[PDB]
């Protein structure tokens, strides 16, 4: 509770002693990295590779595994390169700008529905909404299945980070055994019936038609977590510093770099994680083959050797390096969609709720993501 | 009969998690190497013994602990 307020000052501490710290938290061992520098030179480097978030032979919950291991985010070479290429084709900045006219009049339809009522909670009402109608549009997921999507998406998410229990882990697998028959059952009517959606564009193309549903799965989560938390996260903080609030109202051309300070600032991705292909010499320190490396990217991105104060709110910082993406090859491949989701909510937010206020903010009992539980506001 | 002891209520979690017989779970035991525990197995049973005898294990406790019979000396102890 104390750590989920202000995270940032348990970051400096680990910073102060070393950029790469050897630790255990919840009761997970290996090096914990708060460094700029060396975060994005693990994870520009190749011999630390991504693994499977549970053990890679284990069968204690065996569709839960199956389903994740076969994600491009925990495969290596070559296997990876093969799946991320076949689904980028869907997230190319061309495609991606094609978007913006269901995202901008998503986002009208949704301020419709609250903006009379002086009140809204920003969460649910706005930014999961719009999130989820996004990417289930993209994917190719009719409306009569999104709440099915939303429970396995929230399902699964918890199942990689550090507060995982076995009881989250049981319901995983079954909405792991859920999801993936479904989709598959989604892509046989595709390919009798091809749409225009992703999942036809993948049925062209290979591809297994597992790998094709885990690959759906993957981006159902993505687009149901991390965007929601992105939007929020920006909200707040442009809330809690009025004087850029006004600045960025004045003058809305300013929400491409006001959007990337809020991504710094407050990332919606903490944590992602390597493993030690062999043993590794860097800034001082050896790391052992097999031995884990946890990337504190919320930390990487307060470090003052590259954000001269980096614990200020400041939107006309450019450029702004931030490492909230990721690095290297398996950099977030739905950046240019995140991006372009979150500047029309909020741009269009701020003009159409132009007295905007907050209404003891709790966040969700994630360690990896920066998550509110709710952001409720008042206006006009 | 009689209630569960200590050492009963310990190798009953043991036994569950690993899917092991009882018995084979003897003291002396190494969860890893005897009893084939693997990288995730260790940390639910970790979980699983602080939720039955109502405790927090640190993190530097629990690395000290890599058999049966340490683990029963670790709750009666503490
Ligand atoms: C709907 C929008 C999004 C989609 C479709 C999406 C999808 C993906 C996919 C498929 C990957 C794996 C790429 C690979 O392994 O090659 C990925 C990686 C990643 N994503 Fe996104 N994502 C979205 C939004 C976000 C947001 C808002 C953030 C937070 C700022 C984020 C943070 C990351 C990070 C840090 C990685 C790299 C993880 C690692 O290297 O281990 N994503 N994303
Ligand atoms: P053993 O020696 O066999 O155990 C090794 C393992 C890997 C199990 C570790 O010891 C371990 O259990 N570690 C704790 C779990 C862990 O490492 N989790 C990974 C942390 S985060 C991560 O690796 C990347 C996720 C962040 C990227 C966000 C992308 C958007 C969200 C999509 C989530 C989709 C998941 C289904
Ligand atoms: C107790 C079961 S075993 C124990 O599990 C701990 C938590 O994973 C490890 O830190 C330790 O090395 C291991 O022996
Ligand atoms: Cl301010």
């Amino acid at each position: 509770s104390e750590f989920l307020k202000n995270p940032y000052s348990f970051y400096d501490t680990l910073r102060a002693v070393h950029p790469i710290y050897k630790g255990s938290f919840l009761k997970y061992p290996g090096w914990y990295v708060t460094g700029y520098e060396e975060t994005a030179a693990i994870l520009k480097d190749a011999r630390f590779k991504v693994r499977t978030p549970l053990p890679e032979s284990s069968t204690k919950y065996q569709d839960l595994s199956h389903v994740q291991n076969q994600m491009m985010l925990f495969q290596n070479q070559p296997d990876h390169r093969r799946l991320r290429t076949l689904a980028s084709g869907a997230f190319t900045p061309r495609t991606t700008e094609s978007y913006q006219p269901y995202i901008i009049e998503t986002v009208h339809h949704l301020l419709d529905q609250v903006q009379g009522k002086k009140k809204m909670e920003v969460i649910s009402d706005f930014a999961f909404p719009l999130a989820s109608f996004v990417i289930a549009n993209i994917i190719g997921v009719p409306e009569e299945d999104r709440e099915q999507l939303k429970e396995w998406a929230a399902s699964l998410i918890q199942t990689i980070d550090f507060t995982r229990s076995r009881k989250a882990l049981t319901e995983g697998n079954i909405m792991a055994v859920q999801a993936m028959a479904y989709f598959k059952e989604l892509i046989q009517k595709r390919k009798r019936h091809p749409q225009q959606d992703m999942i036809s564009m993948l049925l062209k193309g290979k591809l297994t038609e597992e790998e094709a549903a885990s690959t759906c799965i993957l981006l159902a989560i993505a687009g149901h977590e991390t965007t929601v938390n992105l939007i929020s996260n920006s909200v707040l903080c442009l809330l809690q510093h009025p004087e850029q609030l006004l600045k960025l109202r004045e003058n809305p051309d300013l929400i491409g770099t006001a959007v990337e300070e809020c991504l710094r600032y407050e990332s919606p991705t903490q944590m992602t994680a390597r493993v030690a292909s062999e043993d590794i010499d860097i800034c001082g320190v050896t790391i052992r083959q097999g031995e884990q490396v946890y990337l504190l990217l919320g930390a990487a991105n307060r470090d003052p050797s590259i954000f001269t104060n980096p614990d200020v709110f400041d939107i006309t910082r450019s450029p702004n390096p931030h490492l909230s993406f990721g690095h290297g090859h398996h950099v977030c491949l739905g950046s240019s969609l995140a991006r372009l989701e979150a500047q029309i909510a909020i741009n269009t937010l701020l003009q159409r709720m132009p007295s905007l206020n907050l209404a003891e903010w709790r966040y969700r009992p994630l360690f990896g993501f920066r998550a509110l539980e709710e952001l409720p506001v008042t206006f006009e | 009969s009689h209630m569960s002891t200590i050492e009963e209520r310990v190798k009953k979690i043991i036994g569950e998690q690993l899917g092991v017989k009882q018995e084979e779970v003897t003291n002396n035991a190494s969860f890893v190497e005897d009893l084939g525990a693997d990288s995730l197995d260790t940390v639910e049973l970790v979980m699983a013994l602080e939720e039955e005898f109502d405790t927090e294990i640190p993190d530097e406790e629990a690395e000290k602990i890599t058999t049966v019979q340490a683990a029963i000396d670790y709750i009666n102890g503490h």
